[PDB]
RNA sequence: GGUAACCGUAGGGGAACCUGCGGUUGGAUCACCUCC
RNA sequence: GUCUCGUAGAGGGGGGUAGAAUUCCAGGUGUAGCGGUGAAAUGCGUAGAGAUCUGGAGGAAUACCGGUGGCGAAGGCGGCCCCCUGGACGAAGACUGACGCUCAGGUGCGAAAGCGUGGGGAGCAAACAGGAUUAGAUACCCUGGUAGUCCACGCCGUAAACGAUGUCGACUUGGAGGUUGUGCCCUUGAGGCGUGGCUUCCGGAGCUAACGCGUUAAGUCGACCGCCUGGGGAGUACGGCCGCA
């Protein structure tokens, strides 16, 4: 990110990094990707559904 | 000796021992210091706690070279390394620009092995 | 909101830098489609239509380029 | 018989040269029945990226219907050639001829 | 193969030219398309791929030729000495 | 938003089992009054 | 089953080409440590290291889009472009006239690991060397690291190769969703009414020992193939075929 910004200073506005990066990056990457089993790790997200 | 106004920064957020190095955007380096110049060892080096003192070091030896305005490159997972930056926002240069430089990859090279 | 089926195309030309820049995030990535809600096969054109546009300079490959 | 789209790069040190090129291509399309439908000079254009230590290029574009064998003597004339710097090709799939949207 | 090579051989072995439904022309058109697709695997080998639907369509041909042998041998022998084949 | 016990295979070695490559969900142990 | 017009698609071989990333080499700056785990050591260190910038050599895979999405007979297929190539589907008719379904033997295809001849060799990494440590102790941990991993040209032909569900047809209430075609309304624009493919999840009759399946059946039926007959011994022995092993 380059980061300009209007003249006030050191509040450093990387709070939205949760978005503006998958910050999961480097966290997963000097590692072996496992990547197996990855639909079922998808598969969590239909569970949800309720009435 | 030389007068550098608008230098650059380099810092190695790495879980290890972190890198901060001053650089006057001609590649030629003006100082440099480590969390482990000092004599720390062990885990007491990577809290962030310990990447202040390198930055106070290099701040305090390149005073003769006259940062006056400064830029910063980080790359690194570490923690909290940031610290480093504000540390040298402490030291009065202006810090202008910011950017990360994280070498991610395109999936080029096998990673390592993971432990159980 | 989506801008295919307002203003027309049956086929998305990758010269066209405004709907590509529209796309593209602030860091070169993609956006992804559930964010944006373009229909699948105009999403599959624009992920096409971009890499090709890379490849031709149109854009550049990261921001950590000066 | 098919249409093609073919854009590539050039030297900026090259550019009193450009359009001689673009007339020795098309000239050499057309001595085999070629025909062509769109043709642009975009001229000097600022790189996204630098490449081969270069930060300007010249553009050129062209939409050609041609036989498949004068493409290869074609692109091979560009990659022995010092000049240029890149190259691209394209089938398409109907003979498009409205100009390009970059000019607007 | 392509349109304009495949209308000459309805053409030449079709009761009318639009007829394309007697067995003649199926298996003319399935010759025209193996004989000229041999020349694929003199330097792709390795394709394994598209061998499946060869094979389909050598395994149609002879399977439509065996259809005329009960029908018909006159033809029969006439189209396969035009086309040249052994069986 | 880290819960593995298996498969096919190859090098190692033995109350026992380890790793390298790839694959699957079938993802946990029982029903012991007097000698335990 | 054939022809006509189109559409989507990581379906397959060959050749180019790009950017990010990783080592190695060379040239500056610059100080003396860097590297690693819960802690240390081994190992490089000032015949000048790392850190940083530039140039160059070389190898492998394609971040982002990217999904219970797509293609494929299965195994499996993911940058971009070109050449060659298989299959599927839709609209409207036209034509052939039972040309069909299944298939013992047989042929071909068949993840990864493994062999043979020759290349190439960045990273990773069975074996091996060293450091360390507990609670048996070699192994889990950390430095290095050969085969292998990659490309040709051949063998091997096994997997939880699984949807644990052979193939091909016909008939039987529903609801919601994805993906890809296409008719229609006076189209008063991204909207409404209909009609075909392939898929995902709830559920009715019915079936089941139950779990559960449920128009993509494990429901009601028909055609052909393969297999089973208590647990261990045992997919082992001796034969035969195959294989360099």
């Amino acid at each position: 990110i380059k980061v300009r910004e209007n003249e006030p200073f050191d509040v450093a506005l990387r709070r939205f990094k949760r978005s503006c990066e998958k910050a999961g990056v480097l966290a997963e990457v000097r590692r072996r990707e496992f990547y197996e089993k990855p639909t079922t790790e998808r598969k969590r997200a239909k569970a949800s559904a309720v009435k | 000796r030389k007068q550098v106004s608008d230098g650059v920064a380099h810092i190695h957020a790495s879980f290890n021992n972190t890198i901060v190095t001053i650089t006057d955007r001609q590649g030629n380096a003006l100082g440099w210091a480590t969390a482990g110049g000092s004599g720390f060892r062990g885990s007491r080096k990577s809290t962030p706690f310990a990447a202040q003192v390198a930055a106070e070091r290099c701040a305090d030896a390149v005073k003769e070279y006259g940062i006056k305005n400064l830029e910063v490159m980080v790359k690194g997972p570490g923690p909290g390394r940031e610290s480093t930056i504000r540390a040298l926002n402490a030291a009065g240069f202006r810090i202008t620009n910011i950017t990360d430089v994280t070498p991610i990859p395109h999936n080029g090279c096998r990673p390592p092995k993971k432990r159980r | 909101f989506c801008r295919f089926t307002a203003e027309g195309v049956q086929e998305i030309d990758y010269k066209d830098i405004a709907t590509l820049k529209n796309y593209i995030t602030e860091s070169g990535k993609i956006v992804p489609s559930r964010i944006t809600g373009t229909r699948a096969k105009y999403q599959r054109q624009l992920a096409r239509a971009i890499k090709r546009a890379r490849y031709l300079s149109l854009l550049p490959y990261t921001d950590r380029h000066q | 018989m098919r249409h093609y789209e073919i854009v590539f790069m050039v030297h900026p040190d090259q550019s009193e040269q450009v359009p001689g090129m673009i007339e020795r291509y098309t000239a050499a399309i057309t001595g085999a029945e070629g025909k062509i439908h769109r043709l642009e000079d975009w001229g000097r254009r600022q790189l996204a990226y630098p490449i081969n230590k270069l930060h300007k290029a010249h553009y050129v574009l062209m939409n050609v219907e041609a036989p498949q064998e004068v493409i290869d003597e074609l692109e091979t004339t560009f990659r022995f050639n010092d000049a240029v710097i890149r190259s691209m090709v394209m089938r398409t799939k109907h003979a498009v001829t409205e100009a390009s949207p970059m000019v607007k | 193969l392509s349109t304009e090579a495949t209308a000459k051989i309805v053409s030449e072995f079709g009761r009318d030219a639009n007829d394309t439904g007697s067995t003649e022309v199926q298996v003319a058109l399935l010759t025209a398309q193996i004989n000229h697709l041999q020349g694929h695997f003199a330097e792709h080998k390795k394709d394994h791929h598209s061998r499946r639907g060869l094979l389909r369509m050598v395994s149609q041909r002879r399977k439509l030729l065996d259809y005329l042998k009960r029908k018909d041998v006159a033809r029969y022998t006439q189209l396969i000495e035009r086309l040249g084949l052994r069986r």
